[PDB]
């Protein structure tokens, strides 16, 4: 869940 | 080239993850650990498509991903600070650095008081 969040932002560090 | 045959030799998961997050896809350490126990620490393209899948999460909504933060939220008043969201972030699950825990938040908003809905609903396009 919090893990779910963490993916989503590590996603959206590649441009 | 596609992103699978410009670094396969096979390919490894960490880079499996990376091709995962350009095509749009949110991988946990959850999957890595799945794809790794039955695959080992290298895919093959047949693999590695199932990997892909498996990183779809069709089950990711605004509902699911705020769970946590709501259990920091008492009064269920919808915001969290930066700060709050940053320790949370930092500290339970796959734990980001502070600066990449910062960097989401000061990408989301400007202002201290964070409404956690709306920044997990940001992140998921």
């Amino acid at each position: 869940s919090l893990m779910r969040v963490q993916a989503h932002i590590r996603k959206r560090m590649v441009a | 080239k596609d992103m699978f045959n410009t670094k396969s030799s096979k390919l490894r998961i960490e880079d499996a993850s990376h091709n995962a997050r350009k095509l749009g896809l949110a991988p946990s350490s959850t999957d890595e650990k799945k794809i790794r126990d039955l695959y080992g620490d290298s895919l093959t393209y047949e693999q590695y498509l199932e990997y892909l899948t498996m990183c779809v999460h069709d089950r990711d909504n605004m509902e699911e991903l705020i769970k946590m933060f709501s259990h920091f939220d008492n009064n269920s008043s919808g915001f969290l600070t930066k700060n709050q969201m940053k320790n949370i972030l930092t500290t339970w699950g796959d734990a980001l650095t502070e600066q990449e825990a910062n960097d989401a938040l000061n990408a989301f908003s400007s202002e201290d008081r964070i409404n956690y809905k709306l920044f997990c609903e940001d992140i998921l396009s």
